[PDB]
Order: structure tokens, then C-alpha cells, then sequence
């Protein structure tokens, strides 16, 4: 993703 | 009319009356020669050479119908 | 003949049928109801708005709005596709054909018949029209000349008196208590168990609890302490998911509202001082055969031990000598159709249509002239 | 004399402290961690669960539980530690001693005032208790005696009429959009941006940057169409890990969704039309002074433009002749507080409290008796 | 007609083929490998790096990289390349003949698509172009209007509630938990019995160890247990170079980690309380119609098991009197690509593609404009 | 609640 | 209506 998770 | 027949008989859980919704929302007032009988929901007129003709919606969905099961 | 139509709008239900018939053959709620969320799929033949059973049955995809509201029409598009409806899809009849006659309140705004004459004439093309005060074929209905009439139904309440066919007009009191407001009073109450109604997909669903559930206390104080005393009166009902509800002291004291619109902050009196006074009103000749001949009319008077109650709580008032009968027939939620039925029947009655041809010389503002 | 204790249970927010007093001792959030993880270090002191301050402290491994949602309580067992943390450990003053008073939503479950009222004379043991409707206590803390009450904490909205301290209740709205339901919104919408929040401890952080980065446009689509077109609006925020991000033309749209709360698929309208409609319901002598005096309240109203958006849309469906004031004081997340510790002052209220004596003659059913 | 491409990037897999086809012509794993050792040998005719099939099968060499993770396409020079080798070398057709259809798990960041189309139009020039939400896909395959789809494959879960083609947005649920973190948690545990996998080439092979040995527990504390106390449960399986391993009561606890995401320290529910409250989620009137369509879809959703477990445990949520039925179809591993099949054939769709006229005006962005 | 919502 | 009611 972006912030929370890693993608 | 024979495309949204045909369109019709894939789509899920299509039946003869949304086929004539899909009639009725595609021609009724965008093409001359498209007509809705006045006291029914469930047929559709086409004003074909030689006459006016009124066909009635029930039961065409049943016989635009094949697939053969090839393993059959 | 060509039969003429008898369309008793009412609210919250369309009536409709031949005349001559004894019964309507078509009932279905007077709602129309447009989808809110986003369609997602595709050749799904989506549909702009729903009607009736229709919009009652899809009733969790939609928003629905009545187009009638204390018996005046709020919305003319919505109600002349409830029309459209009526005639076309319902009856499967063209309008065009024979004469139409529909139902109104008493006293309530002018412009309202113009209107419908207007639309009837216009759009529908109708060849003749008439417009009748509800209460008045309520006693078509039960087989009378001399009466006094609770009608109730959705939105509106009123009372007028008849004597001999004679109507009293200074005389009619019309209230706004109705079925709508003891739902809308069922909901606000019902929060008091946990249960909770804030969609109209399920005012829908309180509007049957009432229904079904409710009834009214042949006196209020002592039943209510009999069932804050003993559990034994509660009943429970299944929401469409499944879910059990509860419902004990409640389920009479949202008609009991009827005998005290203090509870909803009205000012006003219950029906059976409105009933009273509506009789003190009328000279004093007729006012035994008005106390004999009290009729119940409409919907929202179907809640058991309204009859009881009220005969008791106007014998309260009357004097003692007077005979007081409260005539609540089985029927009585379609008696202003039948009494329109009959009505329209009559042949003295075919005189009394607004026929187009006057229609087109005078205008709308006719109905004033030729009806009631 | 003994002074009262004033505890606004609220959502979310505990707000407490002594009647008299012009702000609370103590504001923490209403919010139970219990670690979810295996603890593996020895002899660590561990502790069963944390309260409040704690739990926001430690929130990385825990799991947090608000007990109360909706202003309706649905844990007792967290409540009552909440309130024995309120007591024991934030105030340190034994409740035994000296009177406690409570604050409420309207129209929420009667059963949960009976609960409140049995915890507080079985387990705390106070010698007296009342409950009081907050929006009635907004009023006492913006110092009027009529005035409409748009009050909007966590969990819960409603409007209040309330003219010359006779309180109108058949026109009391309730609505369950509150900021719990826009930091939900803020969830669902931030991952547009590929930003993600899954977790309760960074529904915490969602929670933040709401108070601090969004605002309510004046007009939507304007700003809409300017913050689409130039970058100029878009604002950022550091996580707590260090990550930077951004927000856009977001920060807007999810303190808007209290207009149409359409966007999380509610069918009800906003404030201002609840707000609206809740006048309407009021009779006509009134409705001037209702326009005149309308209060905001509760944190939710914190947005900044809320007051000029409030203002102006009602002016759209005011009559014209009318005057329409917003009263946006800046305290007014705490005014629900501050009008309960004026109201727990007066000497006229001493009368009014439930006494223990009461409480043991009639049981916990006292509450309906005596309060509002 | 030209007939359009339909192109389920999903994760792990790509399925492509054309429409109206009932199987994908091109099944692949979306794999991209990079040689990492020193070539020695000269004239071998060394690649740079290999696509699909051919990094499968000489994947003791290589770096297996995965472009997408948790459906967000993280590498676009991966995936360009795995695109490229989809239309020219597994399907042999060039796209610039006819449309294509691309699908996307809901929710996920909005970049995503844009990305996707800009490459669509630039580099591969396709004449029209779509992006289909997989969830919606997957009724259309299994033959339906009303449902609610759990469909979780690689990298993603989520549920979407739809009733009679209309999509309930706000009731959408995503969940992280996938076949991957499935396979990373099935490596973290088989380390129990000494076994140790640190690789991708070898990830690859625990990859096929969860597809053939497990299965999932109808309840798992007896299932525990019981291979804790009989060896019966246990079987065996020869890696490639022929040593054989043996698994025990760890072949059920894998795929349990579905229902209970603590197992790798994740706060949320499992795949059955996030179906049952995105159900409460939805109004009350359609709850019945979910309750009895709940649909399968994904290749997560294979384990021998997962049905009866669902049907069992949210029967342990439902009201008692309601009715739950799993739909769990044994294609439905393919259900999105022959959703996307039937969706593309239909007559009434060619309007809503995306054409290059429209993009060259809008921008990339429409998108958002024209799409779902 | 206990029905119309989840509280 | 048209003043004292909503209708
Ligand atoms: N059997 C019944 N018992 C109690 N209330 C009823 C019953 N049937 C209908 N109602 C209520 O009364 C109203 C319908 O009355 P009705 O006579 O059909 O209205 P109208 O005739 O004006 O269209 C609705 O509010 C409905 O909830
Ligand atoms: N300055 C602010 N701006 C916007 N939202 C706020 C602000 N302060 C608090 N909130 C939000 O409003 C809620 C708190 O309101 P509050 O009035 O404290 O609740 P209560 O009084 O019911 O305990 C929380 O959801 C919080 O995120
Ligand atoms: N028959 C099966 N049984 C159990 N797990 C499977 C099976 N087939 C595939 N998987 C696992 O599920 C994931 C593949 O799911 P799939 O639906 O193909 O993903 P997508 O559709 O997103 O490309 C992989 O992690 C794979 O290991
Ligand atoms: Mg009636
Ligand atoms: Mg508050
Ligand atoms: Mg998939």
C-alpha cells in the first residue's frame, strides 16, 4: 500500500 | 430485437419480462416503427411491411434456446 | 353500460374496481418507491421507479414516498403514475372508455379537485368525472340515510353528520390523527425496548406490527397496571431476519392515542369528544337518531375494542336517557368503496357526472359548481 | 456542603469532575485495552486490562474496546471499570460520600438507565443519583432558556426544542451519524490514496487526523471542482511511525457526509434538514425564537466552517422574513459538562435527586418515576 | 464480431482468453525470475529474464519476484512484461484488434486503474478497455442477481453484498488474509517438525504442499486433539529431489487461520464474522435473500471443508429461524474469468467500454468517471 | 439495540 | 397544506 501495509 | 434476444438468453436469471423491459427502454420512443400495446406489458408491435403485427413476449426465451452438450 | 370506475385514493391504499362490483379488484399501497444505491450490474433492465406491490416488495433497494399526505396530494408526478398504474397495469382497462369517480376528504384545499379534475380530463382523457366526500358513501355502505361518521383511514380523520341525506356542514369536524401517526408514535415508543425503525423499508414493517399486534383497552389504567404488573399480556413477533421482538403494555397504547392526542403533543380532543361535540353541533331533533346511528368507517377504526370504547366513553357523555350504538361493521375498511360502488350504480346518478363537454366550456373550477 | 460529582459518560469521551467547578478534572477516553499478545519477559507486572489514558498509551498491543456505541452501554463489565477508574483513580474520591449526576442521549433504551441507576447505589454505593437529557444541559451552559440544541458527540446526534424550559418532545430528533461513523468514513475513503487503516490502535490515529485536518466546505462542489483542479487545498500529516502523507480534496468530504449522509448509505437527511424539520414540528408562535436561538453542541460541531454551512442551509429553506443565528460558542464540546455542574449547583435541584431511600422502596424502575 | 480479451490478472495467477469461451485459453503463474547466479558457459543463448511457465520450471536458478501483492500491482515493469507475454506469446493475438476486460479487487487504491489504463492505451494500443469489480463477476458466473460473494484468491479476501444487481457499497468488506500469508504462516509452522523452506523456488514448493495435503477442520479443538493422540491423520509427501516429509495435525491448522487471522497476529475477524456483519451491515428486508446466497469464489476457497466450516459457524451467528446455504461450485476457482466471459459477450455492454476517443479527451482518470 | 442497529 | 400543517 502506502502506509499501513507493505504494499 | 433478435440481439437482446440473444443478450437475453445468457444473462442470469433472464426471463420474458425484463426481455420486454430491455425492448420497451431500448426502441419505444427512439425508433418509428416500435410500438407498445396499450394495455399490456408483455408484448410488442412492429410495424412490418405488409402490416402492423403485435407479437406477444411469452415464451420466445424457451425457444431461442440451444446448447448441446458436446459429451452428449 | 359501460360500468364507470370507482377509485377510493383514500391514502396509503388505492381502492379500485367496476362499479357494481362488492369488492375492489385492486388493492395495493398508494407508494412509489426510486433506488438509491448504485446498480452495479449490467443489462440488469433497470427501471426508473416501482409502484405498489412492486415497490413493496423491492422495498429494501428503495426510498419510498407517499404522494398523499393527510388526504391532500403532495406530489402530482408520483400520484399520476400511481394512476397510470391503476388503470393501465392494475384494472388492465383504458380510461378512456367510461367515467371515472374518486373519493376526497372533506374540507380540505380547493385547488386539490382542480387538480384531479384536470388530470383526469387531460391525461387520462376520462369521458366524465365525479368526486364524492368518503364519509358520505360510508352509509351507502351500511344501508342508511340518518347517521353520524367516524371515517379514519390513513392521514385523515373526520366526522360528518347526515340526516335523511341531508348534511349538516357547519356541523363536519375533521382531524389528522391516523393510522400514520399512531405508526410514527409506535416507532418513537417502541425505542423503549431496544428495538429501533428509522428507514421507511421499515416504517414499512412497524406499519404491520401495528396491524397485527395492536388493540385498545376497554380503560387505559388499569390494564396498564395490570401489564407493568403481570407479563402475561406480551406478545413477540418475527422481524423479516429473524430476530424476535417483544411487545407488552406498548401494543395498546399506541391507539389509545386515538382517545388522548396529548400523547403525540395535539391539542386537540380524542375522536369520541370530537364525535360528541360534532352532535351537540346538530339541532336538537336529530340527535337521538344521530346517538343511535354512530358508524365506524375506515381503516385505522379496526383495532380490537374500538367499538366497546367507544360506546362506552361517549355513554359517558351522553345523557342518560339517549340509547347509544356504535354500528362497526366487518366490512369497514372498504365501506367507502362499496358505498362508491353503489353510488355509482344508481341510474338517477348518471345526471351527476362532469362531462367533458362542460369541462371544456367552464374549466376546472366546475367541480365547485356540480359537485358537493 | 457536600458538593455533587458531574460525570458525562458521553461516547468516547469521559468527561468529570465536582459540580461548581468550571471545567472537568478529568477528560480520557472512554476505552478498555486488554493486551492480545503472548507476554514472554518475567516478573513484568503484568496487568489485566488499562483504562482510558493507559490504553491510548500502550495502544500498539492492545486490542481497545469502546463499551459504550451509539450512546447505548453493551458492556457492563468494561463500563463499571470505567467508572471505577472515573472514581477511584482520576477523581480519587470515594462516591459514597456525596451525590453523582449523569448524562443521557434522548430517546435511547429505557432499560439503560435502570442499569446505570442499580450499578451506582448497589456497586458505588452513592447516596444519591439523578440522570439528565444533555441537550438539555447545553442550554444551561450557553445561558438561555429557549433555544433549539444541535448536539453531536461520538456515537450519537440530536436536536432538542426547547422553549422557555418546556421541552417539546414529540418534535426530539435522533440521529446515529457522529464521529465514529466519520471516522469510519475516513477509513473506507483514505485508501484511495493507498494510505490503509485496519486496526482499532490506527483507527486511533484516523481518529486524530480527523480533529485536526478536515474542515467543511461552505459549498461542496466548488471545492470539489477547485481541489481537483488545483492542488493547493492538499494538506499532510506525519504518521507515528515518521511516514508522511496527504490528504486532498478528502479532508473534506468526510465532515460533509453530515449533510448527506447518503455517502455511508444512510437513507435519513442532515443535520440541517433533521434540524429543519424539527422547527416545523414545533407550533407556529415559536418557531421565531427556535430560528433565533440555535445551539451548537458536542464535539462533532468542531469542524471549522460547520457554524457558516449551518447557517447558510438553513437560510435556503427559512422563510425569507426569518432570522436564523448560529450560536457556536468555543467551549462547546465541553458544554454538556458545564451545564450539568451548574445544574448539580442549584439548591432548588437537592429536591430533585433519587435518593438511596427511594431507590430501596421502589427498585431501579424509580428512575422513569422520577427523572424525565 | 471481434470478440474481446478477457485478462483476470488476480495474483499468483493470470487468466486470460476470449470471450464467450467457457475455459481461459492461458492459465500461468503471474511470476517473473531473474537468473541470480554467474553463467559460466558461453553460446548457451542466456536470457535476461523469464515469464510464467518457463520461471516455474526452471525456478531452482532464479529470483521469483511477484508484481502484485495484496491485489496493488507493486512493480509496473513486471507486470508490463507479464501483459506482453499474456497477448503475444500464450495467447498469440495482437491487442490492438479488439477490446480487452481487466478486473480489480474492490477498494484498493485508485492509482491502480489509472496505471492500468494509461499502459492499456500506450504501449499495448488496445482499441477499448474495461475494469470489473471480481466480486461482481463471480454472480454473473454463478447464475445469480442476489448475493453475497466471498471471493479470496492470492493477496486479497473480500466480501461484497448485492441484491438484484445493485451493489451496497458501504457494506463492502476487505480482508488481507489470502493463499499467501496462508503459505508464509504453512512455512513458519512446518519448522515444527524440523523441515525448513527459506526460498521462493522452494516457497513454490510449500505452495503445492498446502494445494494437495490440507484441508479444513469442521471444528478444531476436537480435530486437535484427536492427531495429537492418533497418528492416523497424518500424511506424507516426496519433495522434488525425492525426500519425503510427513505432515500431521498441521495440515488442518493452516487453512484454519482463515477463521481465526490471531494465528499470525492479526486483530481482525475471520472470513465468517466479516461475511455475517457485512450482511448487518445491510438493511433488514434483503438480509433473508444474502442469508441463502452466500457464493464461493477464489481459490482460497478450495479447501476441502471450508463449505460445511462456513455454513456451520455462521448458522452459529444467524437467527435461528433463517436458512444458510454456501454456494460453492467446483470451477469456482475459474468464476471470475466466466463472469468476465459472459459480462464482455453481452450486447448491451459494448456501450460501456472505455473506447480511446473518450481517454484521449478525459485522460487516464476516466476511469473513475465511466467505470464502476 | 436490540434490533433495528448492533447496539 | 399550505401554512399551518406540512402537507
Ligand atoms: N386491520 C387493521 N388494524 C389496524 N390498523 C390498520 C388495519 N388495516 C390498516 N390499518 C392502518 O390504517 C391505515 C390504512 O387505512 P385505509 O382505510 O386503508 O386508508 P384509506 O382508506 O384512507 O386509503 C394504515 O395506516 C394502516 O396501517
Ligand atoms: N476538534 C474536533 N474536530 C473534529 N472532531 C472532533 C474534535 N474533537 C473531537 N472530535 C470527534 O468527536 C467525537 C468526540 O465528541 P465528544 O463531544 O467528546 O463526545 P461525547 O461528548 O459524546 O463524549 C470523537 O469522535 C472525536 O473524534
Ligand atoms: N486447489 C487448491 N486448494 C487450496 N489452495 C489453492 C488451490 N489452488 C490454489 N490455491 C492457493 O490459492 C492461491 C491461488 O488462488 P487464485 O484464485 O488462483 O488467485 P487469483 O485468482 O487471485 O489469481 C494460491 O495461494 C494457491 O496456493
Ligand atoms: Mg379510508
Ligand atoms: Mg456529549
Ligand atoms: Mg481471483
Amino acid at each position: 500500500w502506502x502506509a499501513x501495509c507493505p504494499a | 430485437v433478435l440481439d437482446l434476444l440473444d443478450e437475453e438468453c445468457k444473462m442470469p436469471k433472464g426471463s420474458d419480462d425484463t426481455w420486454a423491459q430491455k425492448l420497451y427502454n431500448t426502441h419505444l420512443n427512439k425508433c418509428a416503427l416500435f410500438e407498445k400495446p396499450r394495455l399490456s406489458n408483455k408484448a410488442f408491435i412492429i410495424k412490418h411491411f405488409a402490416d402492423k403485427v403485435e407479437y406477444q413476449c411469452e415464451g420466445f426465451l424457451e425457444k431461442n434456446k440451444d446448447t448441446v452438450y458436446e459429451e452428449q | 353500460e359501460t360500468t364507470a370506475l370507482v377509485c377510493d385514493n383514500g391514502s396509503g391504499l388505492v381502492k379500485a374496481g367496476f362499479a357494481g362490483d362488492d369488492a375492489p379488484r385492486a388493492v395495493f399501497p398508494s407508494i412509489v418507491g426510486r433506488p438509491r444505491h448504485q446498480g452495479v450490474m449490467v443489462g440488469m433492465g433497470q427501471k426508473d421507479s416501482y409502484v405498489g406491490d412492486e415497490a413493496q416488495s423491492k422495498r429494501g433497494i428503495l426510498t419510498l414516498k407517499y404522494p398523499i399526505e393527510h388526504g391532500i396530494i403532495t406530489n402530482w408526478d408520483d400520484m399520476e403514475k400511481i394512476w397510470h398504474h391503476t388503470f393501465y397495469n392494475e384494472l388492465r382497462v383504458a380510461p378512456e372508455e367510461h367515467p371515472t369517480l374518486l373519493t376526497e376528504a372533506p374540507l380540505n384545499p380547493k385547488a386539490n379537485r382542480e387538480k384531479m379534475t384536470q388530470i383526469m380530463f387531460e391525461t387520462f382523457n376520462v369521458p366524465a368525472m365525479y368526486v364524492a366526500i368518503q364519509a358520505v358513501l360510508s352509509l351507502y355502505a351500511s344501508g342508511r340515510t340518518t347517521g353520524i361518521v367516524l371515517d379514519s383511514g390513513d392521514g385523515v380523520t373526520h366526522n360528518v353528520p347526515i340526516y335523511e341525506g341531508y348534511a349538516l356542514p357547519h356541523a363536519i369536524m375533521r382531524l389528522d390523527l391516523a393510522g400514520r401517526d399512531l405508526t410514527d408514535y409506535l416507532m418513537k415508543i417502541l425505542t423503549e425496548r431496544g428495538y429501533s425503525f428509522v428507514t421507511t423499508a421499515e416504517r414499512e414493517i412497524v406499519r404491520d406490527i401495528k396491524e397485527k399486534l395492536c388493540y385498545v383497552a376497554l380503560d387505559f389504567e388499569n390494564e396498564m397496571a395490570t401489564a407493568a404488573s403481570s407479563s402475561s399480556l406480551e406478545k413477540s413477533y418475527e422481524l423479516p431476519d429473524g430476530q424476535v421482538i417483544t411487545i407488552g403494555n406498548e401494543r395498546f397504547r399506541c391507539p389509545e392515542t386515538l382517545f388522548q392526542p396529548s400523547f403525540i403533543g395535539m391539542e386537540s380532543a380524542g375522536i369520541h369528544e370530537t364525535t360528541y361535540n360534532s352532535i351537540m353541533k346538530c339541532d336538537i331533533d336529530i340527535r337521538k337518531d344521530l346517538y343511535a346511528n354512530n358508524v365506524m368507517s375506515g381503516g385505522t377504526t379496526m383495532y380490537p375494542g374500538i367499538a366497546d370504547r367507544m360506546q362506552k366513553e361517549i355513554t359517558a357523555l351522553a345523557p342518560s336517557t339517549m340509547k347509544i350504538k356504535i354500528i362497526a361493521p366487518p366490512e369497514r375498511k372498504y365501506s367507502v368503496w362499496i358505498g362508491g360502488s353503489i353510488l355509482a350504480s344508481l341510474s338517477t346518478f348518471q345526471q351527476m357526472w362532469i362531462t367533458k363537454q362542460e369541462y371544456d366550456e367552464a374549466g376546472p373550477s366546475i367541480v365547485h359548481r356540480k359537485c358537493f
